[PDB]
RNA sequence: GGCCGCGCGCCUAAAGGCGUGUCCCUCGGGGCACUGCGCUGCAACGGCCUGCGGGCUCCCCAUCCGACCCGUC
RNA sequence: UAAGCAGAACUGGCGAUGCGGGAUGAACCGGAAGCCGGGUUACGGUGCCCAACUGCGCGCUAACCUAGAACCCACAAAGGGUGUUGGUCGA
RNA sequence: CGCCUCGACCCACGUUAGGCCCAAGGGCCCGUGGGCCGAAGUGCAGCUCCCUUCCCGAAUCCUUUGCAGACGACUUAA
C-alpha cells in the first residue's frame, strides 16, 4: 500500500498549530520546530 | 577359513613329546574369603592386522589429532600393532610418531623407503619417561628429503593438509 | 521442424540404467513407449523410450541387420569417435576422469588450476 | 521427501512456474529440518485445475466463518504470498513449538523485494509445471486467482516487475561483455603457460 | 517374466475299470509351476469330469520364446467375466515374447475393463503375420520408414546419487 | 579471500531430523540424520561406524570452555535416501533436532 | 549390538608360524594320524582424581513423543 | 416395511485386555503382554502433517456438480449421455 | 516527521510442439600456514609420545471545561 515518502514543513508555524504538538503548553519550553527552522537560514539547510 | 586343528595330529607341536609325568609346584595372612589367586594370563592375543593398501613408504592423511590433515609416509608397523610415521619433520613439522591404523587414510601414492634404517624406533623409544631425539629425527629426514624430491611436486603435496571443501563427497574420493 | 527422431538407425544414449553412459542403436520400433535396440557389445533387446536420449548421430542399416551388418555401419559412419569428440560426448567421458583421479593427481590439478587462474587476471 | 541437505545460511526459491501443493510440501520439509527459505515471485505460483476450478474452491473457503463472531473465524488472506504462506502452514505442525518455529523460517514475497533481486534464485525441479503437468491441461496462476478474489496490489507488482528487468536486462548485457574479455584473457593466458597446464587437458569439458 | 507359459500332462487315476485312462494336456499360463498346476485341476475338473482328487499329475514343462530377440505380432482369444455377464474378447499385441503379450493382455484388462486375473480365461493364443493384424496401433508401426520423436522425455538424473532438490536453472528439453 | 577461523575440514556436516518413530510413538534410543551429499542406502555403508559428534554451547563454564559435545556413531541407513540412525552416549535432547552434527572419518577401513 | 574363560615341560623365530617318524593317496603337495601326565579369571594405551571435575534416584524449567476424572452401577 | 428392533443355531470375540493399524471408536484387521538390548515381521503404509520412494512400468479419467481417493464404514437407485476408451454382431 | 531528561563464493529475461543445450552433474577462489533509472538496506615446528568442540526535553496527577462521561477514558484551558 501507500506509504509515507518525506515531508517538509515551512519556516514559520504559528503557536496555534505548535500547540497540537503538546500535552501541556504552557508547561514546556517550546522547542517544537526550533531546530527544523534553521535549515532556512543557512545554505546547506536550503540544500536540504 | 582354514581349520588349523582339522586333525587330531597334535604332534607336529611337539614330535618328541613322549615326556613324563608333570611335577607339580607360610601365607602370614589368610584373607577369610576364598579369593582365587591371579596369576599371570597365558593367552597369545593374536596381534592386529594391517590395512592392505598400508605398505612401507606409502603416504598417509591423518584424520585427528593436533596434526589433523597432515599428509605423512608411513615407514613401518611397529610390534604393539601401530604404525610408525614421519612427516618429515623439515617439510610439514610432523616428527617421528606411531599412529592407530584408524585415524588414518591410506592413500595410493607410495615412496622407496627401502635404503633408509628404521630400526631403533619401536615401542620402547617412545615410553612416556630429547636432544637425541632430535638427532635422530635429523638423520631419517635427510634419507627422506631425496626421495621425495625423486618425484616432482611430492614435495609441495606432502607439505600442505588435506581439506574437504564445498561439494566434496569422502565417500567418491578414490583416496 | 524437431532435430531428432527414432527410426531405423538412431543411435541413443541409454540414461538411467546400469547400462548407462553406452551407446546403442535402434533397429526396430516395438510401440511408442518401446524400441528394439543393437549395440556391438550386447544381444539384440527391447528398451523403454523413458531410458534412452537420442543423439545427433544417424546410421545406415535395414531394419534387422546381423551383428556383423551393425558393426560394419558402426564403422562407416564413424560413432565412437563422433559421440566422444563432441562435446555431449566428452562430458561423460571427463565426468568419469575426474572422479578417478586420485589425491595426487587433485593436488596437482589444484596447482595447475591456480597457476592458470593467475595468469588471465594478469 | 527429506531435506535438501545443503546446509546454507538461506535458499532462495524463485517460485514461477511451480506447482503451488507441490512447491510447499518440499518447503514445508526444508523449514521443519531448520533451513530458511525465501520464496519470491509467489504470484507466478501454479495450481493444476483452470481459474474456474480454482476460484470456486476458495468462494467455498469465503464461506467457511464463525456464525457468533466472523473476526473469530477463519482469515481468508487474498495476496499470493500469504496464500502460499497458508498452504504451508496446513503442512506444518504448526500448534507445536517446533513448527511455530519451522514456520517463522520462511520469507514469502510478490515479486522480487532487494536484496533477493542481487542473489541467486533456485528452482525445485519436482515441482516445475513443465515436468509436472501435461502440456494441454489447465492451470491458472496464483495472482490471477488472487485478483478475482480481492487482492489489489497486482498493477503494483506488476510495474516493479518491469522495472526490475530493465535492471537486470542492463546487467545481463555488461555481464556478456565481460565475458567475451574472459575469454580473449583465456585464451591468451593458455597459451603464455602452454607448457604448465597440459594435466588440466583431459578434463577440460 | 512375471508369466511363464507351461505344459501340464495328467490323467484320471488308473482304475480297474479302466487302467489305461486318456491323457490330457494344456497349455496355461502362471506365475510359477504350483499356480500352473492348480489352474490345470480347475479346468479338468470343470471341462473334463477329472478332479486332483481322482487324477494323477503326470509332467509339467515350461514352453520357451524361440527367439526371443525378434518382435512378433500376437494375437489372444480370451474369455472374461465383468460385472455383469461373460464376454469373450480378442486382443493383439507386438513383443519379443509372447510372455510380455501376456503381461500386456492381464495389464491392459485390468486397467480398461477393471477385470482381474482370476475373471480371465485365455482361450488360445497364436503369432500372426503383420499382414493379417486386425487391430489398429499394431499395423502403424509395421511402418518399414516409422519415424517419430519423443514428446515425453522424463527428465531425471541418471543414478539417484545426482539428486538435488535445488537447480540454478530451469530445464532444457527438446525434440 | 581472507577468511579466520579453522584451517582444514576433516568431517562432513549431518543435521539431526528426529527420533526413530512410528505414527504414534517414538524412540530416543537412536537418532535419524541426514549427512550431506549421501543420496542412497548404498552409499550409506561407507559412513556405517563413523563417530558423530554433537556441538553445543552451553550456559556455564566447564573446562574454560562454553562447548560441550556428545559423541555417537552411525549404526546404519535408513530408508532408501541416505538417511542414517546414529546412537549416542546419551540420548540426544528433542532440542536438537533440526540441528548439525558432525560426522567424522575416525574409524577408517581405508 | 552384547561377551572376555590355548599354552608349556624341543629348538629357532619380535610375533603370527616353522621344524619328527609311520602307513596310505595319487600326477606335482598334502591327508588321516603319534596321545602322557600337569597347571589353567584376553589384552594395549590415554586423560582425571578436591577442580569452572564426576555423579544423582532430589528440586525447577525447556523441548519431542504419549497422555480425557477418579470412585460406582 | 424397517430399525443401532425383537427372538433362536454353531463358533469366535468384547465384557475381564492392554499393544500396532482402520484420522476417531468395547466388538473390525493384526496380535495378545514380566524389566530390557539388538535383529525382523503382521495389519497398514512410503507428497507434507508422519517414520518410510515425489521409486521403476502400462493404461483409464478431466468432473464449467465440492471429480476421486482404505473391509466393517459412515449410503445411493430405476433410467439416461453424438464425453471418451475397449469389445461383439451385422449391412 | 518533531522534540532530547567453518569456502556460509555466484543477480538473465523467457521457452519447453523450443531456445551449442541433453540439469550448479557448472564455474570461481593459493584450495597449500556519485548516481540508488525509492519495493530501499548490515544497498550499489617435537615430549600435546595413540581421539577428547579444530573455543576465534517531555509525559502523568491535583485544578478547569462539557463538543465527553457509570467509573476510567475523551475534547479544552492553565
Ligand atoms: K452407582
Ligand atoms: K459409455
Ligand atoms: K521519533
Ligand atoms: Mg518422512
Ligand atoms: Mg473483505
Ligand atoms: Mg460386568
Ligand atoms: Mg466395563
Ligand atoms: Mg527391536
Ligand atoms: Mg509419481
Ligand atoms: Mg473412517
Ligand atoms: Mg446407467
Amino acid at each position: 500500500g501507500l506509504r509515507t515518502l518525506n515531508s517538509v514543513w515551512a519556516q514559520h508555524l504559528s503557536e496555534d498549530v505548535r500547540r497540537r504538538f503538546y500535552k501541556n503548553w504552557c508547561k514546556s519550553k517550546k522547542k517544537a520546530f526550533t531546530k527544523y527552522a534553521l535549515k532556512y537560514d543557512s545554505d546547506a539547510g536550503k540544500k536540504e | 577359513h582354514t581349520y588349523h586343528r582339522r586333525g587330531l595330529w597334535a604332534i607336529k607341536a611337539k614330535h618328541g613329546g613322549a615326556l613324563p609325568k608333570a611335577e607339580k609346584p607360610e601365607p602370614k595372612f589368610y584373607p577369610a574369603d576364598d579369593v582365587k589367586p591371579r596369576t599371570v594370563s597365558t593367552r597369545k592375543p593374536h596381534p592386529t592386522k594391517l590395512r592392505s593398501t598400508i605398505t612401507p613408504g606409502t603416504v598417509l592423511i591423518l584424520l585427528a589429532g593436533r596434526y589433523m590433515g597432515k599428509r605423512v609416509v608411513f615407514l613401518k608397523q611397529l610390534q604393539s600393532g601401530l604404525l610408525l610415521i614421519t612427516g618429515p619433520f623439515k617439510i610439514n613439522g610432523v616428527p617421528i610418531r606411531r599412529v592407530n591404523q584408524a585415524y588414518v587414510i591410506a592413500t595410493s601414492t607410495k615412496v622407496d623407503i627401502s635404503k633408509v634404517n628404521v630400526q631403533k624406533f619401536d615401542d620402547k623409544y617412545f615410553a612416556r619417561e630429547p636432544d637425541f631425539k632430535k638427532d635422530d629425527q635429523k638423520v631419517i629426514d635427510a634419507e627422506l628429503i631425496k626421495a621425495i624430491d625423486a618425484v616432482p611436486d611430492l614435495k609441495n603435496y606432502l607439505g600442505a593438509r588435506f581439506s574437504l571443501r564445498d561439494g566434496d563427497k569422502p565417500h567418491e574420493m578414490t583416496f | 521442424p524437431f532435430k531428432r527422431f527414432v527410426e531405423i538407425g538412431r543411435v541413443a544414449l541409454v540414461n538411467y540404467g546400469k547400462d548407462y553412459g553406452r551407446l546403442v542403436v535402434i533397429v526396430d520400433v516395438v510401440d511408442q513407449n518401446r524400441a528394439l535396440v543393437d549395440a556391438p557389445d550386447m544381444v539384440r533387446c527391447q528398451m523403454n523410450f523413458k531410458r534412452l536420449s537420442l543423439t545427433d548421430i544417424k546410421i545406415d542399416i535395414k531394419r534387422i541387420p546381423k551383428k556383423a551388418t551393425l558393426i560394419k555401419a558402426m564403422e562407416e559412419a564413424d560413432v565412437k569417435t563422433k559421440w566422444e569428440n563432441s562435446s555431449w560426448g566428452k562430458k561423460l567421458i571427463v565426468q568419469k576422469k575426474r572422479a578417478a583421479l586420485n589425491d595426487f593427481d587433485r593436488f596437482k590439478v589444484m596447482l595447475a588450476k591456480i597457476k592458470r587462474g593467475g595468469a588471465i587476471r594478469q | 521427501v527429506s531435506g535438501s541437505g545443503v546446509c546454507a545460511k538461506r535458499v532462495v526459491v524463485d517460485a514461477r512456474h511451480h506447482m503451488l501443493g507441490r512447491l510447499a510440501s518440499i518447503v514445508a520439509k526444508e523449514l521443519l529440518n531448520g533451513q530458511r527459505v525465501v520464496v519470491v515471485r509467489c504470484e507466478e505460483i501454479c495450481m493444476s485445475g483452470g481459474l474456474v476450478r480454482q476460484k470456486m474452491k476458495y468462494l467455498r473457503f469465503l464461506r467457511k466463518r464463525m456464525n457468533t463472531k466472523p473476526s473469530h473465524g477463519p482469515i481468508h488472506f487474498r495476496a499470493p504470498a500469504k496464500i502460499l504462506w497458508r498452504t504451508i502452514r496446513g503442512m506444518i505442525p504448526h500448534k507445536t513449538a517446533r513448527g511455530e518455529a519451522a514456520l517463522a523460517r520462511l520469507k514469502a514475497y510478490e515479486g522480487v523485494p532487494p536484496p533477493y533481486d542481487r542473489t541467486k534464485r533456485m528452482v525445485i525441479p519436482d515441482a516445475l509445471k513443465v515436468l509436472r503437468l501435461q502440456p494441454g491441461h489447465r492451470y491458472c496462476l496464483l495472482g490471477q486467482l488472487s485478483k478475482e478474489v480481492g487482492w489489489n496490489y497486482a498493477d503494483t507488482i506488476r510495474e516493479l516487475e518491469e522495472k526490475r528487468k530493465e535492471k537486470a536486462k542492463v546487467s545481463y548485457d555488461r555481464r556478456k561483455q565481460l565475458a567475451k574479455l574472459r575469454v580473449k584473457a583465456e585464451k591468451a593466458a593458455e597459451e603464455k603457460l602452454g607448457t604448465q597446464l597440459e594435466i588440466l587437458a583431459p578434463i577440460k569439458y | 517374466h512375471r508369466f511363464h507359459q507351461y505344459q501340464v500332462v495328467g490323467r484320471a487315476l488308473p482304475a480297474p475299470g479302466d487302467e489305461q485312462p486318456k491323457i490330457y494336456r494344456m497349455k496355461l499360463w502362471a506365475t510359477n509351476e504350483v499356480r500352473a498346476k492348480s489352474k490345470f485341476w480347475y479346468f479338468l475338473r470343470k471341462l473334463k469330469k477329472v478332479k486332483k482328487a481322482n487324477g494323477q499329475m503326470l509332467a509339467i514343462n515350461e514352453i520357451f520364446e524361440k527367439n526371443p530377440t525378434t518382435i512378433k505380432n500376437y494375437g489372444i482369444w480370451l474369455r472374461y467375466q465383468s460385472r455383469t455377464g461373460y464376454h469373450n474378447m480378442y486382443k493383439e499385441y507386438r513383443d519379443t515374447t509372447l510372455n510380455g503379450g501376456v503381461e500386456q493382455m492381464y495389464t491392459e484388462m485390468a486397467s480398461r475393463h477393471r477385470v482381474r486375473a482370476p475373471c480371465i480365461q485365455i482361450i488360445k493364443t497364436a503369432t500372426v503375420d503383420f499382414k493379417l493384424c486386425k487391430r489398429d496401433n499394431t499395423k502403424q508401426f509395421h511402418n518399414s520408414k516409422i519415424k517419430f520423436p519423443l514428446v515425453y522425455q522424463k527428465v531425471r538424473p541418471p543414478t539417484r546419487k545426482l539428486k538435488t532438490t535445488y537447480k540454478a536453472t530451469r530445464p532444457n528439453l527438446f525434440m | 579471500k581472507g577468511r579466520q577461523g579453522q584451517r582444514v575440514r576433516l568431517y562432513v556436516r549431518g543435521t539431526i531430523l528426529g527420533y526413530k518413530r512410528s505414527k504414534s510413538n517414538q524412540y530416543e534410543n537412536t537418532s535419524l540424520l541426514q549427512i550431506e551429499g549421501v543420496n542412497t542406502k548404498e552409499e550409506v555403508g561407507w559412513y556405517a561406524g563413523k563417530r558423530i559428534a554433537y556441538v553445543y554451547k552451553a550456559k556455564t563454564k566447564s573446562n574454560d570452555s562454553t562447548i560441550r559435545c556428545i559423541w555417537g556413531k552411525v549404526t546404519r541407513p535408513h530408508g532408501n535416501s541416505g538417511v542414517v540412525r546414529a546412537k549416542f552416549r546419551s540420548n540426544l535432547p528433542p532440542t536438537s533436532m533440526g540441528k548439525k552434527v558432525r560426522v567424522f572419518m575416525y574409524p577408517s577401513s581405508i
